[PDB]
């Protein structure tokens, strides 16, 4: 990553500061990394944060300069397609089954998160084009 | 028998 | 060998036959650390291993991946306590645990809900086996019979109620009402109170449900076997003779009986012996009225009901008759004696003629006739043989009138039969009655062990792979040991004859003949008095004490002729109405009768129902580990588990496996004939076919291979799913940026 | 399959199946032959008669016994008596069934060998055994301690047995028996002027002996009494309706078992032989032998003989001892009955001398295995 990207990332980072010290929370680090184009697992985020304790995750604040080595470390299709074919064989996926597995298996999401990802992807029958959902989530 | 008696 | 840290494992606890543990550190290719109040543990040159919980609570026990007494024991506990599901399957076997609480489950809805339906497809219920029996009687004309087995007190009779009620609905005639009304008759004559419960069954009972050429029920036939005649004379402290005596005795006041001149049960030698007349929690006194209702509804006229009770008053009065001895050689009844006087007027014979024939044995040849006096012990053994000869004929005649009412006047095409017989047994005294019970259970479990082997061989011959992989436990050396000539019954019959004979000299002959010869017989350390048989379930120790006096019958033809002449009432000549059979000893009569039963059932396909009584105190709907284990051993289930466990316990169909493990798929996994896909795919996945056989219908795995396939299923599932959640959070916060930045 | 159980006395044949209550065929062990030139051409011809046929025809016949003094003494007629018993009396093929044969305790050892050889060669009996009479009386009388006294038509013997050990040196045989009572009865009957000379006429006497004779409790008192009155005297009919009348002459024959000098034996007489058989036994046993005395065999049937035995033996035994006599009316059968028991016991199946084991070993085997 070049200096310009780092400047753009710092500006974005400062936009997410809801406390005014030019910093985000450890618990916001994952959100900022994903918002900046990274796709780390929650496990990867906790690992790069150093498995922080609840208190520093919720209240310790870091500026862009301390964030940066972590962003670098986090930064450094066919599997995703097979992953979608897991949940299919007409190229569609039930909304109910994907909803159940995403909210009860793996890295369970909130109903609001799931409603925001799935909004607009199910048809009147309740079927999702997973190739289309994938293109959407890759956009 | 064979001696002391008739049978 | 692989067990991770945080696997779970089972360890013997003193008062729970297993306890679950986790293992706190990884075991390595002899010492262990576990979490449970925290302990080290140890090995000999493993513990059992615990099924992944999804398998726990499954209805078929052979579905489980690891099979050992813990896995069955808790799986049955969770089904019984948590899910309330009493019925469970192993292989073909059905296993039942009585709630002592009524349930919806027997309702008519459920009856219809099972009809027609293949054995896997429902959840288990007693109706499901009866339905299979019925449809086998459909597919082949051959008869199908149902075998109901277990401890005294465990709902064998109730399971029969349901097994009949299923046919009564799914098959008009009364027969369900008639048979259900029969029970208080047979339970009055044939059931008894014993140390571990009252209302045990002492005989074994078999009902045929009969069908026409289109399988409408026509009617039914009642048979009895294995009657415990020996109880009638002699008993051990806690016990009663059969209920009908006590019910009759309890009604001494009532006017119809009043001429029978009865007495409080302590008054009569046959009832008196146990000192224990009262059943706890139920008075018998009014139960006669329920018996007499059952008889009358079932068609015994009030005259014959009065006859039946008159005879029973006869037998109880007979027991009080008394012998006083002139000599060792000879004994005479005292000159004026109340019970024999009463006995005569009850049964209409000359007092002096019974007084003569009790006292003497006649002996006669073609030319000549002789009268022998006999000793006090012989006069007693004569009276007791006579009492048993009256009683077992009275029983076998009441069974015949119940049969008259229950038969149906049409040619029967085929029949389905329901058998109520009492399970293999252990008590902490064991006596010739138990020796007979355990002999019978030996034959029955042979029939099972061989029929199972047949059905497994069949299921193999559905399939390309051969039988030889199977081996099975074999009862025959024990059967011979008891049964066959110069065996533990045979020497008992011989000791009756040999001029002076006793439980001691019998035991001595037992040891001389067998003690060091054969692996199945053992002497205890601490006495000559007793011996141990290693039955298939367990070593049982039986006392020799009292085998002889219980073993013995000899009826004097010239006594029974006195009764057979009688003119007062028309039952008593009919009982005798009818050779060597007068000679036979009880043990030989039981051998014969068990062979009648066993050829009745060998001709006929069995089906099996166990009962395992969950707790001694009859607390409702609650379980004890220790009893349940003992029952499951005594029912051969734990043996069957081990045998399958080193077998090929697991079955899958191609469809069921492939449809479940599509989670494992990648497109080379799929080729249009699913059989080839599975058979190719597995070749990389697992070390060899030796773990996993293929048939034409089915896929057969060794034990434990399920738990591995489950683990790789979960591993690939989360490998895909967390990477998907990784991208879904990734983009969803990409979009949160683009929405927040704009 | 069941064991035939057979007894050859001197006097009778007693036969049946093991586990019968009583014997099924009884008949005299007697073979008849015609004394005469048969007159009528076209009558049936009988070359000989066996058993109770000869008893019917007897007035025409010589009657011979193939056994006397418990010894088989002419074989080709004894073989005929067995052939009659198996084929005609019991109606069995003997080749299917095993057999027991019965014998007096000391008799010549060749007797066992030939008695074996006939069974195995002639009939192909499956297996066989030979058993001492006074043993089988204990089985019948339900005891394992006692002194048996057993007296046949042809032999008398004590045997002491104690808890199932037979005690060989104890065992003493007399040859007094009902036959020599019978001959002596003919010789005394001549004194009152009746002469019963021929063989069938001997059997006519033998029925007198069976019916009228009784044992004097005191010999001297009744021998005076018969002079003193008619009262003892009693009378009987010959087959032809002659009457014969008999006095002290009827008890005096039983008395020859107590004073063999009347017959001219040298030996003690059955009471004193019984007491001497006890004394030859050990002092520990003796109190229990005195407790059980078992009369066996037909000769013991005489009225009062048990009360005589007790009275006379009392004067020999020590005053304190309990001495007791056992006398079931069965007793004439009791030697068969004991065999009926013995052949049924499952332990016994080890004992049968089998056709294989004989055919390998030869009839010497009967000495070794059987006793
Ligand atoms: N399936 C069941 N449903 C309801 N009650 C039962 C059941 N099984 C057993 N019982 C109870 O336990 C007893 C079992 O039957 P019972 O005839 O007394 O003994 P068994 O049938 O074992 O010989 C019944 O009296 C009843 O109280
Ligand atoms: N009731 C009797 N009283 C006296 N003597 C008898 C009686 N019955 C048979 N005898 C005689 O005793 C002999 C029969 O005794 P038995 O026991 O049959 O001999 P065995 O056992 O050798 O055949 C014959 O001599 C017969 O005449
Ligand atoms: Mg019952
Ligand atoms: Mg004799």
């Amino acid at each position: 990553f070049n200096k310009d990207q780092l400047e753009e990332f710092k500006e974005a980072f400062e936009l997410f500061d809801r406390v005014g010290d030019g910093k985000i929370l450890y618990s916001q680090c994952g959100d900022v990394m994903r918002a900046l184009g990274q796709n780390p697992t929650n496990a990867e985020v906790l690992k790069v944060l150093g498995n922080p304790k609840s208190d520093e995750l919720k209240s310790r604040r870091v500026d862009f300069e301390t964030f940066l080595p972590m962003l670098q470390a986090v930064a450094k299709y066919e599997d995703y397609l097979e992953g979608f074919r897991v949940f299919d064989g007409n190229g569609k996926v039930m909304g109910a089954e994907l909803r159940h597995v995403l909210t009860t298996l793996g890295e369970k999401m909130t109903e609001e998160e799931v409603e925001t990802v799935l909004a607009g992807h199910e048809d009147s029958n309740g079927c999702i084009n997973y190739e289309a959902f994938l293109k959407h989530i890759l956009s | 028998w064979x001696a002391x008696c008739p049978a | 060998e692989l067990y991770t840290k945080y696997a779970r494992v089972w360890i013997p606890d003193p008062e729970e036959v297993w306890k679950s543990a986790e293992l706190l550190k990884d075991y390595k290719p002899k010492v262990l650390q576990l979490r449970l109040k925290d302990l080290e543990y140890c090995l000999d040159p493993l513990p059992p291993l615990r099924n992944p919980d999804i398998l726990v609570g499954e209805n078929d026990l052979t579905a489980l991946s690891y099979l050992h007494e813990p896995a069955v024991l808790h799986n049955l506990k969770v089904r019984f306590i948590d899910s309330k599901l009493i019925y469970t399957y192993c292989g073909i076997v059905l296993v039942a645990i009585n709630p002592y609480e009524q349930l919806p489950i027997y309702g008519e809805d459920i009856i219809n809900a099972y009809s027609g339906q293949n054995m896997g497809d429902m959840d288990p219920h007693i109706f499901a086996v009866a339905e299979e029996a019925y449809k086998q009687m459909a597919r082949d004309e051959r008869n199908q019979s149902i075998i109901v087995s277990g401890e005294s007190g465990a709902g064998k009779t109730v399971s029969a109620k349901y097994a009949m009620r299923y046919f009564a609905t799914v098959s008009e005639a009364n027969v369900e009402e008639k048979v259900l009304a029969s029970n208080p008759i047979m339970e009055s004559i044939g059931n008894a109170k014993t140390t571990r419960n009252d209302n045990s069954s002492r005989f074994g009972k078999y009902i045929e449900i009969g069908f026409d050429k289109r399988y409408r029920i026509i009617g039914a036939n009642m048979r009895t076997y294995l009657l415990e005649k020996s109880r009638v004379v002699f008993q051990a402290e806690e016990e009663r003779n059969y209920h009908i005596f006590y019910q009759l005795c309890a009604s001494a006041a009532l006017p119809e009986f009043k001429t029978l001149r009865l007495g409080n049960a302590n008054y009569f030698h046959y009832t008196k012996q146990g000192g224990s007349p009262v059943i706890d929690g139920i008075d018998d006194a009014k139960e006669m009225v329920n018996t007499r209702q059952a008889c009358t509804l079932l068609g015994i006229s009030d005259s014959y009901q009065m006859g039946i009770f008159r005879i029973l008053a006869g037998i109880l009065h007979l027991g009080n008759v008394e012998f006083a001895s002139r000599d060792s050689d000879s004994c005479a009844i005292p000159p004026k004696h109340d019970p024999l006087t009463i006995f005569c007027d009850l049964m209409g014979v000359d007092y002096e003629e019974m007084a003569h024939w009790l006292c003497h044995r006649k002996l006669a040849t073609a030319t000549e006739t002789y009268i022998k006096p006999i000793s006090k012990l012989h006069a007693i053994n004569a009276r007791d043989a006579l009492a048993k000869h009256i009683y077992a004929n009275l029983f076998n005649w009441i069974v015949d009138h119940v049969n008259k009412a229950l038969h149906s006047t049409v040619k029967q095409h085929s029949f389905i039969g329901v058998l109520d017989i009492y399970g293999f047994e252990t008590f902490e005294i064991n006596s010739f009655e138990q020796f007979c019970i355990n002999y019978a259970n030996e034959k029955l479990q042979q029939q099972f062990n061989m029929h199972v082997f047949k059905l497994e061989q069949e299921e193999y011959m559905k399939e390309q792979i051969p039988w030889t992989l199977i081996d099975f436990y074999d009862n025959q050396p024990c059967i011979n040991l008891i049964e066959a000539k110069m065996g533990v019954l045979d020497l008992l019959d011989e000791e009756c004859k040999m001029p002076k004979g006793s439980d001691d000299t019998w035991a001595q002959k037992l040891y001389n003949t067998h003690l060091n010869k054969c692996a199945l017989f053992e002497k205890p350390r601490l006495s000559n008095k007793a011996f141990i048989i290693k039955h298939f379930a367990d070593k049982v120790e039986y006392q020799c004490e009292g085998f002889l006096e219980k073993n013995k019958d000899t009826v004097y033809e010239e006594q029974i002729k006195v009764l057979k002449s009688s003119k007062k009432f028309k039952l008593l000549p009919e009982l005798f109405q009818d050779s060597k059979e007068h000679k036979k000893t009880v043990g030989h009569q039981f051998r014969n009768s068990l062979h009648l039963l066993m050829e009745t059932l060998n001709a006929t396909t069995p089906h099996y129902v166990r009962c395992i009584k969950p707790n001694d105190f009859k607390f409702p709907f609650t379980f004890d580990e220790k009893r349940a284990v003992q029952q499951l051993r005594a029912c051969g289930v734990l043996e069957t588990i081990r045998i399958s466990a080193a077998g090929f316990p697991s079955r899958w169909t191609y469809q069921e496996f492939f449809s479940r493990y599509r989670v494992l798929m990648k497109q080379k996994d799929v080729l249009s004939d699913r059989k080839q896909t599975c058979k190719n795919v597995l070749e990389k996945l697992i070390l060899d076919k030796d773990k996993y056989q293929f048939g034409k219908t089915k896929i057969f795995f060794r034990a434990g291979q399920v738990a591995y396939l489950e683990k790789i299923r979960a591993d690939k599932l989360r490998a895909a799913c967390i990477r998907i959640q990784k991208t879904i959070r990734g983009w969803l916060m990409r979009k949160k940026y683009m929405r927040m930045r704009r | 399959t069941t064991a035939l159980v057979c007894d050859n006395g001197s006097g009778l044949v007693k036969a049946g199946f093991a586990g019968d209550d009583a014997p099924r065929a009884v008949f005299p062990s007697i073979v008849g032959r015609p004394r005469h030139q048969g007159v009528m051409v076209g009558m049936g011809q009988k070359d000989s008669y066996v058993g109770d046929e000869a008893q019917s025809k007897r007035g025409i016949l010589t009657l011979k016994y193939p056994i006397e003094h418990g010894i088989i003494t002419n074989w080709d007629d004894m073989e005929k008596i067995w052939h009659h018993t198996f084929y005609n009396e019991l109606r069995v093929a003997p080749e299917e069934h095993p057999t027991l044969l019965t014998e007096a305790p000391l008799n010549p050892k060749a007797n066992r060998e030939k008695m074996t050889q006939i069974m195995f060669e002639t009939f192909n009996v499956p297996a066989m055994y030979v058993a001492i009479q006074a043993v089988l009386s204990l089985y019948a009388s339900g005891r394992t301690t006692g002194i048996v006294l057993d007296s046949g038509d042809g032999v008398t013997h004590n045997v002491p047995i104690y808890e199932g050990y037979a005690l060989p040196h104890a065992i003493m045989r007399l040859d007094l028996a009902g036959r020599d009572l019978t001959d002596y009865l003919m010789k005394i009957l001549t004194e009152r002027g009746y002469s019963f000379v021929t063989t069938a006429e001997r059997e006519i006497v033998r029925d007198i002996k069976e019916k009228l004779c009784y044992v004097a409790l005191d010999f001297e008192n009744e021998m005076a009494t018969a002079a003193s009155s008619s009262s003892l005297e009693k009378s009987y009919e010959l087959p032809d309706g002659q009457v014969i009348t008999i006095g002290n002459e009827r008890f005096r024959c039983p008395e020859t078992l107590f004073q063999p000098s009347f017959i001219g034996m040298e030996s003690a007489g059955i009471h004193e032989t019984t007491y001497n058989s006890i004394m030859k036994c050990d002092i520990d046993i003796r109190k229990d032998l005195y407790a059980n005395n078992v009369m066996s065999g037909g000769t013991t049937m005489y009225p009062g003989i048990a009360d005589r035995m007790q009275k006379e033996i009392t004067a020999l035994a020590p005053s304190t001892m309990k001495i007791k006599i056992i006398a079931p009316p069965e007793r004439k059968y009791s030697v068969w009955i004991g065999g009926s028991i013995l052949a049924s016991l499952s332990t016994f199946q080890q004992m049968w001398i089998t056709k294989q084991e004989y055919d390998e070993a030869g009839p010497s085997i009967v000495h070794r295995k059987c006793f």
